[PDB]
């Protein structure tokens, strides 16, 4: 979390994809982790 | 786990941290290394 809401929710999910996420999964005895936010991306909202 | 002509950066992390992802948690593990070279081949060794 971010209680001083210097980063926005995107971000959190970004560094908990990007550098949690995988040393997390790198723990022994953990069997699957599901994120629950995904990695940041670059999105081209067009207009049709 | 071969990637033809793509040098061992691409290896590392787009393959082979992946695969490194599962390994871990595995049954009697003993020990585990991954070597990537540049011939495109990345070598992970799983020593129970």
């Amino acid at each position: 979390n971010s209680p001083n809401n210097q980063y926005s929710e995107v971000d959190l999910s970004d560094y908990l994809v990007r550098n949690v996420v995988e040393e997390l999964k790198r723990v022994e005895g953990v069997g699957k982790v599901q994120s629950f936010g995904a990695e940041k991306a670059m999105r081209i909202w067009v207009d049709p | 786990a071969t990637y033809p002509g793509a040098t061992a950066k691409t290896i590392n992390d787009s393959v082979v941290t992946l695969i490194e992802r599962e390994l871990s948690g595995v049954k009697n593990l003993l020990y585990y290394s991954a070597t990537t070279d540049t011939s495109g081949t990345a070598e992970i060794t799983a020593t129970f």
